[PDB]
């Protein structure tokens, strides 16, 4: 009936209420987090085979 | 009637105008002097075999040594990755299974499928066998994804355009999130286990708060159904896997598209998407029987994980980030490193 | 309801050929390895025989090759050992231990009740040094089980187990692989150490802990037991 | 180089693998049909003589048939239709009786067109069950086929109408090089439908065996 | 004269200036096309065809046996060119004679296997054999190879200079009276598999015809392929057998007297021995290629 339209409008105004931040800040934060944990993932930097759990 | 529709249109245009205003620069132009990761050479380490049908899902254990897989054979084998050994082989009731979940504690496993029932199996018993601990029912559509919040909660997403949060003990449906207009095909859990994003078949994704019921943010931009969703380890971004040969990266704090990973040589859909331990790489599974390692910071290909004779259906990265396991329709799982 | 009941005990003349039986109810017997372990009238424990799941691996002790034969019957859920050419040494009480082997499992979980048997007429030595020590409730204690060969395999896990036998009851598992607390054991117990130097510690003492503590290795299969340290008073 | 517990774990893994192999070989010696239809159709009767998915096991002439009826699954057929790739045959039940707009026959041929010309089902054969013959006879004597098929131009006898319907339902298959359509009328005579299913499955198995050896 | 007394056995050999005239080239092309066909088949099998089932294993074994045979053929040619002169010591003569006999038998065996398989796949569609694990296949395959090496190893335990009488000899087939198991083996390996082949092909064709399913083009092609398989097996094997039975008719009816009455047949007999070898070149044409699938 008409309750669906009012529910959609209410959801839309909840979605409109939230404030946002600058895209540059988010990009810088993502880059900083990515570079901070650089020497911690064996996936990126090939770890020596001496301490590699998978040998064969 | 019509005035509500017009007000909704005004709300939508206000939202899009605000999002456009908040945009000032692109991540690709921001990270222009960030050196490339170079070629990423990947070689198969283990080739876990024993399934007799297409593999549809898998999950890594918390210790990053044990994993669980499901196939249309009707089995839920539990593999020890280091020695390629089988710890358990749970026979299912209905063989139409398309989902697995390994509890963070390691005591229970969960399995959904086309029977609309989410079975929860207990692994540690005094009888030395695995018995069906619980059988959650209530969904009117096929189950697509299930994930373990705690040892006493579960989160499921099925084809009835709704998601559910179940309490295991009472077997009830403690919360029900609705708002999608199509089948929900994937679901990912935030590291803090307070929010989760679901990707539907209506070319959209939504962010739900587990404690509450409504969806705080809706992300759109894809042109087809989304078959995979994966969070970013920072917890402020995620990545999608839609069928139109495109994986996009969305940010929580700006409600905006950040980057897309597409190539004119790729036309097939994406089935699975998973980040790395740090977030530099992003592994995606295509229907070309291959897997692509996109440099998540600058959108360039960094390698190819060919070796499968059929579609790659499930993809997972260990908790410690030491290996990546891909399971395909060839009834094979492979452990790249 | 996990029950293991043994039968077949009684006085035997020398040279007899009596056979012992074990009936198990309450678990999937078909997927459990079974150990027959004897205990002298007053000495410590002594491994005797082991049968694997699927009957693909049979192991015997040093004194009983050619005279003892172990066997299992799965549909009837029974496990019998036939003993031939008995001597005066075999005067002992026999037990019935289960053990399931997989990654993260806890072998030697449940012990039977034991049947007595009277007959009237290389290996890793594991010295427990101290035999007895008087204690009082509310104290912290430690027991050492210095071994001969280092129990540190290449896999990174130490194969050593700590058992406790209460006076008159059957021994029950306390610690497996010197670091993991067995299911049902209270928090107070702990174990630590390195190769050829193992210590089991108890934080606060009270009743029901008086008994005899044993340590056992599990690297290879002339499975040995410690002498047994007595805690009393 | 392995320890004792490692050897026992390997033994357990080998036993598990043996059990899996035996279960798979046992489960490979059976026929798996997929049942489909539109509206009420005749699924109830068809499963009569012979909350999501519903299975039905039956044995005929020393052969095990499973009949997966998707039934109550209201969802996107595109998302889960590939799970059934590899089934031996697709049984398709339609009722000639309705043909009364309120158009159902049009929906039936639309569903048949969507199912037969699918990428996954490019090899699997289709058995077609045109049922409700008595109601078709009771209805035909007052109304012609012109209401549903205007193009139609022939006699109102039962045989001509049935032949025309069969030809149109067999004319929607495009890849008439790898897939064959078998047509029956059930009539609910007791051992008239299961025998037809057995014959069709035998022919499909013969073709599959010939393809596997390498001479088909 | 032409008599000979090898191994205490009244006997007769012939040195005719005609074997050299024809035996060499025929074997030549038999060799060049055998090489190319069998190499192509082995390349396709080991590098392209990945999915292996029970039916492919027998075909692979047949291909490997055919390969083995052609490889040795060249030496024979030489032996011929030097009209009855073997100069490769002894070991090579024995080894070769064995290699050639076993190879031929091996083919006939794995070929008969293939026919039976097909029969149990179109006449008893639901039977179990129609689905055996690649494992079982190997174990049968091996056993067969073994049976073949068994009935044939005997040649190995036999010095093979022969020594012509005036030059060296090398033959496993010598016109003579002390019947040797050899000819019984040669006759049986044709007669029994011929019956099995004919019965299987006839039943397959009849069963395909009776079920009214022989109306699609693919089924008719398959019928033609079965018919051509049977006709090739008959045509490339019958002449040697009939010449052998003619010789054994001559034997002990004419006994062992002046070999002049055996003058024109022996060389002809060795001509029909050539008729065996093109089986090797017809297997990779009639079989893998020729598959509607590869
Ligand atoms: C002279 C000759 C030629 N070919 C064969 C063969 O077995 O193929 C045997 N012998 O003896």
């Amino acid at each position: 009936s008409i309750a669906q339209a009012r529910k959609l409008v209410e959801q839309l105004k909840m979605e409109a209420n939230i404030d946002r931040i600058k895209v540059s800040k988010a990009a810088a934060d993502l880059m900083a987090y990515c570079e901070a944990h650089a020497k911690e993932d064996p996936l990126l930097t090939p770890v020596p085979a001496s301490e590699n759990p998978f040998r064969e | 009637l019509d005035q509500l529709r017009q007000e909704a249109e005004q709300l939508k245009n206000q939202i899009r105008d605000a999002r456009k205003a908040c945009a000032d620069a692109t991540l690709s132009q921001i990270t222009n002097n960030i050196d490339p990761v170079g070629r990423i050479q990947m070689r198969t380490r283990r080739t876990l075999r024993g399934h007799l049908a297409k593999i549809y899902a898998m999950h890594w254990g918390t210790d990053s040594r044990l994993l669980v897989s499901a196939s249309q054979d009707g089995k839920l084998i539990i593999w020890d990755s280091y020695t390629t050994n089988k710890v358990h082989a749970i026979p299912l009731r209905s063989s139409w299974v398309m989902t697995c979940a390994y509890a963070p504690s390691g005591n229970y496993v969960a399995c959904g499928g086309l029977d609309n029932i989410c079975s929860i199996y207990n692994l540690k018993t005094r009888e030395g066998n695995v018995r069906v601990s619980r059988e959650l029912a209530g969904h009117t559509g096929y189950l697509s994804c299930c994930r373990f919040l705690d040892d006493n909660q579960i989160v499921t997403s099925s084809g009835d355009t709704t998601c559910a949060l179940w309490d295991i003990e009472t077997g009830q449906q403690t919360t029900t999130f609705t708002g999608h207009t199509g089948d929900v095909m994937s679901l990912s859990l935030a590291p803090d286990t307070r929010l989760f994003v679901s990707g539907a078949c209506d070319a959209s994704a939504k962010l739900w708060d587990v404690r509450e019921g409504m969806c705080r943010q809706t992300f759109t931009g894809h042109e087809s159904d989304i078959n995979a969703i994966c969070f970013f380890p920072n917890g402020n971004a995620f990545a999608t896997g839609s069928d139109d040969a495109t994986c996009r990266l969305f940010d929580l704090r700006a409600d905006q598209e950040l980057m897309t990973y597409s190539h004119d040589n790729i036309i097939c859909g994406i089935t699975s998407v998973s980040f790395s331990k740090s977030g530099r790489l992003l592994l995606a599974g295509y229907d070309d029987f291959n897997c692509n390692v996109w440099d998540a910071l600058k959108a360039d290909r960094a390698g190819v994980l060919a070796g499968h004779d059929n579609r790659v259906s499930c993809l997972g990265v260990t908790d410690d980030g030491m290996a990546v396991a891909t399971g395909s329709w060839d009834s094979f799982l492979k452990i790249w490193n | 309801d996990v029950q293991l009941v043994e039968s077949g005990g009684g006085l035997v003349q020398p040279g007899g050929s009596r056979k012992l039986s074990c009936s198990a109810s309450g678990f999937a017997f078909s997927s459990f390895g079974m150990h027959w372990v004897r205990q002298a009238p007053e000495k410590g424990l002594e491994w005797v025989a082991y049968i694997s799941s699927g009957s693909g691996t049979i192991y015997y002790a040093d004194t009983v090759k050619g005279r003892f034969t172990i066997s299992r019957d799965d549909p009837k859920n029974t496990l019998f050992l036939q003993m031939t050419s008995l001597r005066s040494e075999d005067t002992a009480m026999y037990y019935c231990v289960r053990s399931i082997y997989y990654y993260g499992s806890s072998p030697f979980d449940f012990w039977g009740q034991g049947t007595t048997l009277t007959v009237s007429s290389s290996d890793i030595v594991m010295t427990q040094a101290t035999s007895s020590v008087p204690v009082t409730p509310g104290e912290s204690v430690s027991i050492s089980c210095r071994s001969s060969k280092s129990l540190l395999h290449s896999n990174g896990n130490t194969y050593l187990y700590w058992f406790l036998q209460r006076p008159g009851q059957s021994p029950q598992l306390l610690i497996y692989r010197m670091s993991n607390l067995a299911s049902g054991v209270p928090d107070r117990f702990s174990g630590s150490g390195s190769g050829t130097a193992f210590t089991l510690t108890i934080s606060r003492l009270e009743a029901e802990d008086v008994g005899v503590y044993y340590c056992m290795q599990h690297l290879e299969y002339p499975l040995t037991f410690g002498a047994g340290t007595k805690l009393e008073l | 180089t392995l320890s004792a517990e490692d050897k026992a774990a390997v033994e357990r893994s080998k036993m598990i693998d043996r059990n899996l192999r035996e279960d798979g070989e046992k489960a490979a010696r059976e026929v798996k049909l997929l049942l489909l239809g539109a509206g009420e159709s005749g699924k109830s009767t068809i499963v009569k003589q012979m909350t999501g998915i519903v299975e039905t096991h039956f044995t005929f002439k020393d052969l095990h048939f499973k009949m997966f009826d998707v039934g109550a699954q209201r969802s996107e057929r595109k998302k889960w239709i590939h799970c059934f790739e590899g089934v031996t045959a697709i049984i398709f039940c339609v009722a000639l009786s309705d043909y009364d707009l309120v158009n159902r026959m049009h929906e039936s041929m639309k569903l048949f067109d969507s199912i037969c010309n699918n990428k996954w089902f490019t090899d699997t054969s289709i058995i077609l069950f045109l049922n409700k013959k008595d109601l078709f006879e009771e209805k035909i004597k007052k109304s012609p086929l012109t209401i549903c098929y205007p193009e139609y131009a022939g006699s109102n006898t039962y045989e001509e109408a049935a032949a025309y319907i069969q030809c149109q339902f067999e004319d929607l298959n495009k890849r008439k090089d790898t897939k064959e359509i078998y047509t029956h009328f059930t009539c609910s005579t007791d051992t008239k439908n299961v025998q037809f299913v057995f014959d069709a499955v035998t022919d499909v198995i013969i073709k599959n065996n010939l393809k596997d050896c390498g001479l088909f | 004269d032409h008599f000979l007394e090898i191994d205490k056995k009244n006997c007769c050999v012939f040195r005719d200036d005609f074997i050299v005239k024809v035996l060499p080239p025929v074997l030549g092309l038999e060799f060049i096309f055998g090489l190319l066909g069998n190499g192509l088949a082995l390349w396709i099998f080991c590098f392209h065809l990945k999915s292996w089932k029970s039916s492919r294993i027998f075909l692979f074994n047949l291909a490997v046996a055919d390969f083995l045979l052609i490889i040795c053929l060249p030496f024979l040619m030489d032996n011929y060119v030097r009209r009855w002169d073997w100069k490769f010591g002894d070991i090579p003569c024995r080894l070769m004679l064995f290699m050639l006999a076993m190879n031929r038998q091996g083919s006939i065996i794995f070929l008969t296997v293939v026919a039976v398989d097909r029969y149990f796949r179109v006449v008893h569609p639901h039977h179990a054999l129609n689905k055996i694990s690649n494992r079982t296949a190997a174990i049968i395959s091996c056993l067969l190879w073994g049976i073949t090496i068994g009935l044939t190893v005997h040649l190995l335990k036999k010095k093979m200079p022969i020594q012509n009488g005036g030059a060296n000899l090398c033959s496993s087939f010598s016109i003579c009276h002390t019947f040797q198991w050899h000819e019984a083996m040669f006759l049986l390996e044709f007669f029994l598999p011929l019956g099995i082949i004919l019965f299987c092909s006839a039943r397959i064709i009849w069963s395909l015809r009776q079920r009214q399913m022989d109306r699609h083009a693919k089924i008719k092609r398959a019928i033609t392929f079965i018919m051509v398989v049977a006709i090739v097996f008959v045509i490339c094997f019958l002449p040697s057998v009939v010449v052998r039975i003619r010789i054994f008719w001559l034997l002990h009816t004419s006994g062992t007297q002046n070999c002049e009455v055996y003058r024109s047949v022996d060389l002809a007999f060795f001509i029909t021995l050539s008729f065996t070898y093109m089986n090797s070149m017809l297997d990779p044409v009639v079989y893998y290629f020729s598959s509607p699938s590869f």
